[PDB]
């Protein structure tokens, strides 16, 4: 299935190095480098600008509403400050939204306007974006929160949202520590972190290690393992694996995690799921995160081979041998590399 | 009577704003318990992946702690719903007394 | 009515003074969390600089703790903004009731 | 790392030993034997027969 | 007098709703102490089964901790019953004062 191109080489022996763990014996070609697949981006050019969610919150009775659309006021309605018990409808969420949204339609149809139990959504104008979105209704904007796609914290994210959306919560631009992308899924009221704008989620696959597996029918299938999609926001925050430029030099099952010894990096896949190499989640450390580490030492050292052993993998490199040891749960937190011997090795 | 209707309706809108605040801080509580849950279940996966136990009973212990956190979330959302019942019924009773005086 | 407007305006200025005190004590809270953040991120550098791990995943953990502090700062400033909404709306409603009686 | 049938077992005292066709593993827990503390170790590699 | 009886009866129904909430949160407390009790008595069996002491004295210690938790449950239900006495007697006294004024 999926070809047999990866196996081929002029000298099969030197190049094809492999490991075996029952169901799937992983065959990894030293020779062929990986490539990021840029023809399959998830978000092509998410138009951050086009859509704004007019939050639907409490009216506060008399405080009138002015909501600029694209920086131009078209949304003006003042709540009927009428005592009548019937008049009290003047402030409920759905009705207030209707008042405001039909009014948006009147000014221009380029942007389509909608009503949701919790929101009013502007469909992107076909060519013209919201140049600027702002609103000052009521004294503290306690009726409508413009939410945009960028906001300050976990807070200030609207409670109900369309079946797909994107919100990037950023602490400040220079420090990217808290940046992560959140999407709202409608069926279950939940908000999840899915990859963000414009970053492809997968390596070319073919170029990555292929796997030899045995079918239930007693014949065997060469196959491309379905390496995991990153599923986290932004290229920088979820670092690309970084073995992509390099050949995958040897493959090793240290601990329980799968692992690739790359050009200078021990890229160890998330420890308990064999194929989810990219960081599992952006803003909360999970010890089941993969460990991507490079042995800098004081001399750039290619890592030639690796030997699994038991408690601690040993990494052998051309000019030194280093042991990565962690008795506690192997995690990014406890790696503890040691350089302890200095004998030489050859190819 | 007009002043009375307006005052009671302003109090009701204040209570609704209060409800909105309650829901969003409940969301901030749920998401914080989530931010704890991710670290916990990550630690659990680390443990199971490293001991070669490979067992349904381990799977059982993972499901046990997951159910722990799920019950906790259900507890906090039940707290929210009780508070909503309280504030709604309160504004209803107030409107009723005002209507009787009217 | 002059006494009434004077009294309500004095109460409003008192509330604005409360807003001033609130913002400055929020600044004292932010700067204290900063004074904790400096020590924490210093410890983290110390750790990373000493193990030769030198990795993107290693930087990832630094970014994780940095994002933690940032989130707490955001929580603090969101608390301040909610308190500001509360006090503003309170003085508004008071001025409205006084205007109706006037 | 290899599906292993478990052929025999020997009770002993503090820790049962499990003998399997291609490896021998010892399940040891000094604390109350519980799902939480099993702690299996693979420590020998001699063969056994039926 | 009709308004008075309506108001006192609404207060009484509010108190009965409070009694409902009280009983159900007492049930949530009892079940939580139960959720602690299961883990505790599981640990105790584990201990007794492990040693081979096979002692009536270890049966006695198991019964001791079980009685501990049973007394705790009896304490919480007694708290509930005292609160019920309080709220009942309170609504009764209120109805009596309203009846005297009537």
């Amino acid at each position: 299935p999926n070809g047999s191109n990866y196996i081929k080489t002029a000298n099969p022996r030197n190049d094809l190095r492999m490991v075996t763990v029952a169901d799937y014996t992983f065959i990894v070609n030293r020779n062929v480098v990986a490539q990021k697949n840029t023809k399959s981006v998830n978000l092509p050019n998410y138009n951050p600008n086009q859509d704004g969610l007019i939050n639907v919150r409490g009216g506060q009775y008399g405080r009138e509403l002015i909501v600029h659309i694209n920086g131009k006021d078209v949304a003006k309605y003042k709540i009927p400050d009428g005592s009548q018990p019937e008049h009290v409808n003047n402030t409920d969420a759905q009705w207030l939204a209707e008042e405001l949204a039909k009014q948006m339609r009147t000014n221009l149809s380029d942007w389509t306007v909608n009503v949701g139990q919790g929101f009013i959504h502007v469909t992107a104008p076909s060519g013209q974006q919201i140049d600027s979105f702002t609103t000052k209704d009521g004294y503290a904007d306690q009726l409508i929160n413009p939410v945009t796609h960028y906001a300050q914290s976990f807070s200030k994210l609207p409670p109900n949202a369309p079946n797909g959306y994107m919100v990037k919560i950023v602490g400040d631009a220079s420090k990217s520590a808290d940046q992560y992308y959140v999407r709202y899924d409608a069926e279950r009221k939940v908000w999840t972190e899915t990859l963000g704008w414009n970053t492809e989620d997968q390596v070319l696959w073919e170029t990555m290690p292929h796997a030899l597996v045995r079918a239930a029918d007693g014949n065997f299938d060469f196959k491309w393992l379905e390496w995991s999609p990153k599923s986290c926001g932004d290229v920088d925050t979820n670092p690309w694996p970084s073995f992509v430029g390099s050949s995958i030099n040897d493959v090793f099952f240290f601990r329980n995690r799968l692992g690739f010894l790359s050009g200078e990096n021990i890229i160890l896949s998330r420890t308990a799921k064999y194929f989810n190499f990219y960081p599992a989640s952006i803003a909360n450390l999970s010890d089941d995160d993969p460990i991507d580490v490079a042995v800098s030492t004081n001399r750039i050292a290619i890592l030639k081979y690796a030997v699994p052993f038991s408690e601690e993998l040993l990494i052998w490199s051309d000019e030194a041998q280093f042991v990565l040891t962690a008795s506690g749960t192997l995690t990014s937190k406890s790696v503890e590399l040691n350089l302890t011997t200095q004998f030489d090795v050859q190819d | 009577a007009m002043e009375i209707m307006r005052q009671t309706n302003i109090q009701n809108a204040d209570l609704s704003l209060q409800a909105r605040s309650k829901l969003e801080e409940a969301s901030a509580e749920l998401t914080s318990q989530n931010m704890q849950k991710v670290q916990a279940i990550g630690s659990i996966r680390a443990a199971i992946g490293e001991s070669m136990l490979e067992g349904s009973s381990m799977d059982r212990i993972k499901r046990v702690t997951e159910g722990q956190f799920i019950r906790e979330a259900n507890m906090v959302t039940e707290n929210y719903r009780r508070d909503y019942q309280a504030i709604f019924a309160q504004q209803l009773g107030g409107t009723q007394s005002a209507a009787s005086q009217i």
